[PDB]
């Protein structure tokens, strides 16, 4: 589980943040809408 | 059309209206290929980009022998290392 | 000083990420427009003017200060 | 357009069977060679950029 910095326009391309490690550029899964992934919200993220 | 000067007048003038009609769009295809060529030339260096590997930034501590060197990364631990025989 | 997106394995940069803003600053921004109007503030018409003209006039008449030529307050 | 009238007047068996061939045969063989080199490269640089 992580914490999201911000989204960006035209594309999903979310900026994510974890506890001590880096910040990544991520994407969703099929099982969730892009609606309730608003910014500054803790989310769970696979390890690969 | 062998040699009447009014029909051989019009013999090439049904052709020069065509031979300049085939040459106009041929140089338009040259400009479409040229813009395609420069866009292709960037997409080929991008193939040449994706073989490069990032390199560990380190720092030299001392020199043991001619090939045995001893360094420490900006990551962490100290390493014993070699070099190139040209550098 | 820029911050870019890099491949994991190759360590090869790919994109160029725009901005660097703390999330607490995003909570500082209003998006609600709290509606209040100058008739609701009685008894301050001296202070209401010199607050507005010292702020709003450099935002809608920029040349008007520059016509004379001073730095705005 | 005045000289091309006279070039069909002065010499009738010297360039009328000759000039209307030689700058149109050597045109159309260059036009045939260069309409395929440009076009086959045109489809390739579309495909190879894809």
């Amino acid at each position: 589980c992580t914490k999201i910095i911000n989204a960006d326009s035209e594309d999903p391309k979310y900026i994510i943040n974890v506890k001590q490690f880096a910040k990544f550029v991520v994407d969703l899964s099929d099982q969730v809408a892009p609606t309730d992934i608003e910014e500054g919200m803790r989310v769970g993220v696979d390890r690969n | 059309m062998a040699d009447p000067r009014d029909k051989a007048l019009q013999d090439y003038r049904k052709k020069l209206l065509e031979h300049k009609e085939i040459d106009g769009r041929l140089k338009e295809l040259r400009e479409q290929l040229k813009e395609l060529t420069k866009q292709y030339e960037k997409s080929e260096n991008d193939l040449k980009a994706l073989q490069s590997v990032g390199q560990i930034v380190g720092e030299v501590l001392k020199q043991l022998t001619e090939e045995k060197f001893i360094v420490k990364a900006t990551n962490g631990p100290r390493y014993v290392v070699g070099c190139r025989r040209q550098l | 000083g820029d911050l870019v997106g890099v491949n994991k394995d190759s360590y090869l940069i790919l994109e160029t990420l725009p901005t660097e803003y703390d999330s607490r600053v995003k909570a500082m921004e209003v998006d609600e427009r709290p509606t209040e109007q100058y008739s609701d503030i009685g008894g301050l018409d001296k202070q209401i003017q010199e607050l507005v003209e010292a702020i709003v006039l450099p935002m809608n008449h920029k040349e008007k200060f520059e016509n004379l030529g001073i730095q705005p307050p | 357009e005045q000289d091309g009238i006279g070039e069909e007047v002065l010499k009738m068996s010297t360039e009328e069977i000759i000039q209307r061939t030689r700058l149109l045969d050597s045109e159309i063989k260059i036009m045939k060679s260069e309409v395929l080199r440009v076009t086959h490269e045109l489809q390739a640089m579309k495909d190879k950029i894809k």
